[PDB]
């Protein structure tokens, strides 16, 4: 447990570093590894939400829009970035746009769960 | 009038960082047009060329960024990197990218510091 948190943090920094450069397959594998590792931890902890958002972002970036759309649809309410990925996938495929609307309207109205984060591509 | 172009380049940085594409197209082109006249060898000229080429490369416009980076690949490392990636995507002009990237590698080997977004280490 002492080193368990360190591995997750280091992995998160690795995915951010990989996404910062135009290196996407490595980001794909690293996000996949973090998403698989975070399975044991409970849904209430933030780390699961951040890992799911990173995995969805990596899937969206790699043109595999369907998998990113499904993954984000699973946990769309938990994080704002997951909702962003859901909206991007909905615009790209024109599938399930209504659910995207019912999520984004609530997230925008409430602002003006997890809402803010330090991760990359966190929307404003 | 350098404060305005600095502000717009920072705005481009923020826009591309927000995973917003075709927003940076207009602003990158504005910077290209503004900085093409003032100088052809200043640091701002190379910065504008690199940001423009990034904008075209990331917005599914390869056949233009290809030549745009080809013209000024030798000035900035990011321009050479964009040229090489667009060459891989379009399967054209591989040899020139090989020579330019070998040359930048030898510069590190032999006994460049721009911190712009998406610049590879």
């Amino acid at each position: 447990d002492d080193q368990a948190l360190s591995t997750i943090i280091q992995l998160q920094d690795c995915i951010q570093q990989a996404i910062q450069q135009l290196n996407y397959s490595t980001a794909e594998f690293l996000a996949e590894l973090l998403y698989a590792e975070c399975s044991i931890l409970d849904k209430s902890s933030v780390y699961w939400s951040d890992a799911v958002y990173l995995y969805a972002l990596s899937l969206f970036l790699n043109k595999s829009y369907h998998t990113a759309f499904q993954i984000s649809k699973e946990f769309k309410e938990y994080h704002l970035g997951i909702a962003y990925i859901f909206g991007r996938c909905a615009l790209q495929l024109s599938q399930g746009v209504n659910e995207a609307i019912l999520t984004l309207l609530s997230i925008i109205n409430v602002f003006s769960m997890v809402l803010n984060s330090n991760l990359v591509h966190i929307p404003d | 009038a350098l404060s305005t172009i600095i502000q717009l380049q920072d705005c481009i940085q923020q826009a591309i960082q927000q995973l917003n594409y075709s927003t940076a197209e207009f602003l990158a082109e504005l910077l290209y047009a503004e900085c093409s006249i003032l100088d052809k060898s200043s640091v701002y000229w190379s910065d504008a060329v690199y940001l423009y080429a990034l904008s075209l490369f990331l917005n599914k416009s390869y056949h233009t960024a290809f030549q745009i980076s080809k013209e000024f690949k030798e000035y900035h490392l990011g321009i050479a990197y964009i040229f090489g990636r667009c060459a891989l995507q379009l399967s054209q002009g591989v040899n020139e990218a090989i020579l330019t990237l070998l040359s930048i590698i030898n510069v590190f080997s032999s006994n460049l510091n721009s911190n712009l977004v998406h610049i590879p280490d």
